[PDB]
């Protein structure tokens, strides 16, 4: 939905949470999270984009893609 | 405190937090609903949102201008956060105005 | 940062727009001039005279109290800092970047 966390499985409202988060459509735990199933597919918050991409597309241990 | 390797340490003061409302392009990084001296874990606007851990009472923010860090509250003090530019060029760090 | 009992205080701004919020500085600087200017007195608008060969982002001059000679294109900063003569504070403004 418009207002809430965009992995699958969360429904966190986001109105209310700081304007980064608003803006991404994602949690605190989900932007940090290892890991979280987006759209079908295993994907991870992108620290440098603010935006999830899937898994390969992260090297080993890295919160930002290559 | 003025250079760590490739990163420039900037310190520029300001009047109080509303005169850095006006500071182009910086002032769209700040979080200015936050009450307490942020820095950033990357690049994006409004990016300002990590609480500096014990920090000077008249520091205002820190900005580094590239890459990313460890991104939490309360635990990382301004000296720790000098260490953390990560590739940064440029460590921008906002100060209120005292007189002595 | 020393000279003598003269503390010398470097202050770095957005640019110099933010001084004119700036008390007590405002009211020192003359924002019709252009180039970095010191005063050779505390009076309103008395950083009115050309420092010398001034250094890159070199905003103003600003020594809280006393007086001292007065004139253009002939101090250099580096001169004016032992150019206090009983100030307890001399100010230097600087532009960022
Ligand atoms: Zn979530
Ligand atoms: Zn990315």
């Amino acid at each position: 939905g418009s207002r809430l966390c965009q992995v699958d499985r969360c429904t966190v409202n986001l109105t209310e949470a700081k304007q980064y988060y608003r803006r991404h459509r994602v949690c605190e735990v989900h932007a940090k999270a290892s890991a979280a199933t987006v759209a079908g597919v295993r994907q991870r918050f992108c620290q440098q984009c603010s935006r999830f991409h899937e898994l390969p597309e992260f090297d080993e241990a890295k919160r930002s893609c290559r | 405190e003025e250079r760590v390797g490739d990163m420039r340490i900037v310190n520029i003061t300001f009047s109080d937090i509303n005169s850095i409302k006006n500071f182009q392009p910086f002032s769209q990084y700040f979080d200015f609903t936050l009450t307490g001296p942020r820095y950033n874990g990357n690049i994006a606007q409004f990016a300002m949102i990590w609480k500096i851990k014990n920090p000077p009472h008249n520091l205002l923010g820190v900005f580094f201008d590239n890459n990313t860090r460890d991104d939490e509250d309360d635990k990382y003090t301004l000296e720790e956060l000098k260490q953390m530019g990560n590739g940064a060029k440029n460590m921008y760090i906002f100060w209120q105005y005292e007189q002595k």
